[PDB]
């Protein structure tokens, strides 16, 4: 794909009193749409068609002012755009000498400056807006009918607005922002763990920056979405109702401003949701293109860690060493078994006390060697449960990369490294107990040595008798 | 209980309840007396009648809370669940002996209280294949043996700094 | 049981329990891996228990 973003049009500003929302797209305010719907309103009668002439000229002038102000914020917008393109692409950050936190700092500065230019030039635009809609207030105080006029234009415009509301697709945007939000919050968590996991911080800085920008896009999309839904719901709330035929001037003015404000909000809203949809999907493609660079290094950490955790070479040292001690014990033992089997038949009950000494040490010999066998059986049992844990992890590790869906793969690799992090707790106790049994094997090796030496001096004794 | 990780999760949860904007979030603390392991490993050994040599079974990772610090030798009698019905149908006398039971059907403290009532001297507790099918036979577990609840060194009154302990 | 038996407050406790006992409850093995291997879908079940305690 592309490492950079084409449209920078999602940045925005509103006034400090929250009275007016601006945008980057045409015509940058919703009340211009309100003045166009007010212009077909003004084409409906004659006393106000003189005003559709007048505010045709006025609203065109305001449109020229807004477009020129947006032009100055274009020549600031490139200065923001370069700082975006530095941060999104890793090797483009690798060309320069400047560090990350300073470039993010100046990015915050130039974002505040861009937002400032739209704010101030649109302040002068807002002074123009207050003059215009003040003269719109003069229009519906100018009408010749005080309470004579009907409500036919209002209900007809309920009908026209209702069909246009039936046109627009709401549910796919709704399910869309639900799915994208769920993937986003999952992404923030898994980057939060993988930040402490991986070594190389360059890619993770670029990813985290795109997470911040994506969050800004999601909040804007929620604002325009909720405002559209509230507008359509309030128009259907007007579409319920009890229908009057005759109206006084002052209340009909409030009805007209209400419904015109509503569809004006709508026709601004679907455009904003359109652009936010497109650029949002682009940023999602960027984050895919970075995590694809990450998971190969992540797999290298997993392969390093599986050898480290499960205590394997030490364990095989214990097992081979213990079986070696068993082999030496059976070796020296059998080598003395022939002489012992001569020595038991030899004395002919000649001596009693030292014979009691002999079969003491003989029972100690046999029970000691059988105890060595049971010890080795225990050690190999704990080891095979430990290996069963490991082969469960490896048997998962074979069927992980067969999926290949370019974003959940990092998640499965994080899941398996999280699974070794789970398994350590019990593996440590298994290895501890194996160490204890090997200490027992050392003590029994000492006992079997001194007992065999005793039996040798004993056969020397009965040879003396 | 009372480790550093518990305080980290504690200040995490209090940080969450502060973040959810509840109407009031407040913290309380007590000072209790629990039973923890020490440096010397607690263990279990077959002792021969000869006493000449010693066989280790295991150094178990588990421990029972509020057990008495002691050491006992003696014969071992299987005592299926230690329930009063399961003690009344028992073939051999239980006095002066150690019982072994399998885990289930009642709390640990009622097993130890019943085997204490029939004048035994020690209780070993395990879990087996029929009730608990687990792949490995090596894992060890934990329980408390206090009949009734609460901090047992302050019965009926709370364990603050106000009560002088 | 301390709430109901001691203070005199009506108390409730509920589980989505299985016929046999949960095998590794106070042991060293009890972790999320063996849990999600045991119960294959967890979000719907804990969704239901949270729904009951909401009711
Ligand atoms: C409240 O009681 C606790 C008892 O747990 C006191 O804390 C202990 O005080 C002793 C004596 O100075 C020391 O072992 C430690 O300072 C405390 N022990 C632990 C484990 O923390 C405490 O001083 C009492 N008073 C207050 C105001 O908390
Ligand atoms: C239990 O202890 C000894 C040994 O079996 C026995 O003589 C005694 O009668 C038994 N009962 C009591 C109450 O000590
Ligand atoms: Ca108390």
């Amino acid at each position: 794909s592309t490492n950079t973003t084409d449209n920078i049009d999602y940045f925005d500003i509103s006034d400090e009193s929250n009275y007016y929302l601006i945008s980057q797209l045409r015509p940058h305010f919703s009340n211009i749409y309100f003045f166009d719907e007010f212009k077909r309103y003004a084409s409906y009668h004659t006393e106000i068609k003189r005003y559709e002439d007048i505010h045709k000229t006025k609203v065109n002038s305001l449109l020229n002012e807004a477009s020129r102000a947006i032009g100055i914020c274009n020549r600031a917008k490139n200065t923001v755009k370069g700082l975006i393109n530095i941060l999104e692409n890793p090797q483009k950050f690798k060309t320069q000498r400047e560090s990350y936190d300073v470039k993010l700092r100046q990015y915050e500065e130039k974002k505040e400056a861009f937002r400032g230019c739209l704010l101030n030039k649109n302040r002068k635009n807002l002074d123009q807006i207050k003059k215009i809609n003040n003269e719109i207030r003069d229009l519906l105080e100018k009408l010749k009918c005080s309470q004579d006029c009907q409500t036919n234009v209002y209900f007809d415009m309920i009908k026209i607005y209702l069909v246009d509301f039936k046109k627009m697709p709401y549910e796919n945007y709704d399910t869309f922002i639900k799915q994208y939000k769920n993937s986003y919050l999952s992404g923030v968590d898994m980057i939060r763990k993988i930040e402490k996991q991986i070594d190389n911080p360059v890619t993770i800085n670029a990813i985290k920056f795109t997470q911040k920008e994506m969050g800004y896009i999601i909040d804007r999309f929620e604002y325009h979405l909720q405002k559209v839904k509230h507008s359509i719901d309030q128009v259907t709330a007007l579409s319920d109702g009890v229908k009057p035929k005759q109206v006084t001037k002052n209340r009909l003015k409030e009805y007209y401003f209400n419904i015109g404000n509503y569809y004006s909000i709508f026709k601004f809203g679907k455009d904003s949701l359109n652009m936010l949809n497109k650029a949002l999907i682009h940023k999602e493609k960027i984050v895919h293109n970075l995590l694809g660079e990450l998971f190969g290094h992540l797999e290298e950490r997993i392969s390093k860690l599986i050898d480290s955790e499960y205590f394997i070479t030490e364990s095989n040292n214990i097992i081979s060493q213990s079986e070696e001690t068993l082999k030496l014990a059976e070796d020296v033992y059998d080598k003395n078994t022939k002489l012992i089997e001569d020595l038991t038949l030899y004395p002919h009950l000649e001596i009693n006390e030292f014979k009691k000494d002999y079969d003491n040490n003989v029972e100690d010999l046999r029970e000691s060697i059988i105890y060595i066998q049971s010890y080795v059986s225990s050690i190999k049992s704990a080891y095979r449960y430990n290996v069963l844990e490991k082969d469960s992890v490896e048997s998962k590790q074979k069927n992980i990369p067969a999926n290949s869906n370019a974003q959940k793969k990092v998640d499965e690799l994080l899941s398996i490294i999280d699974s070794i992090s789970y398994s350590n707790f019990s593996v440590a106790e298994n290895f501890q107990k194996m160490k204890d049994y090997y200490k027992e094997i050392e003590k029994l090796k000492i006992k079997i040595l001194q007992l065999i030496e005793a039996i040798k001096k004993y056969q020397q004794h009965v040879e003396e008798l | 209980a009372g480790s550093q990780k518990d305080e980290n999760l504690a200040l995490y949860v209090e940080n969450q309840f502060r973040e959810f904007k509840l109407s009031k979030v407040w913290r309380d603390q007590h000072f209790v007396k629990i039973q923890v392991k020490d440096s010397a490993q607690n263990s279990v050994i077959i002792v021969d009648k000869n006493g000449r040599l010693v066989y280790l079974v295991e150094n178990p990772g588990g421990y029972v809370a509020y057990s008495k610090a002691a050491t006992v030798t003696g014969k071992l009698v299987h005592a299926n669940f230690g329930t009063k019905k399961d003690f009344e149908d028992l073939y051999t006398p239980v006095n002066g002996s150690i019982v072994i039971v399998r885990a289930g059907k009642i709390t640990f403290a009622e097993k130890v209280a019943n085997a204490e009532s029939l004048n035994a001297i020690g209780v070993l507790i395990y879990m087996d294949q029929t009730k608990f099918p687990i792949v490995n036979a090596e894992l060890s577990f934990f329980g408390h043996a206090h009949l009734g609840t609460g901090d047992p060194y302050t019965p009926g009154f709370p364990s603050f700094n106000h009560t002088q302990f | 049981f301390p709430f109901l038996a001691y203070s005199g407050i009506p108390a409730v406790s509920f589980c989505f329990c299985e016929d046999t006992d949960y095998p590794y409850l106070g042991t060293t093995m009890d972790t999320y891996k063996e849990l999600i291997e045991r119960i294959p879908e967890l979000n719907k079940v804990a969704r239901a228990a949270a729904e009951v305690a909401g009711q």
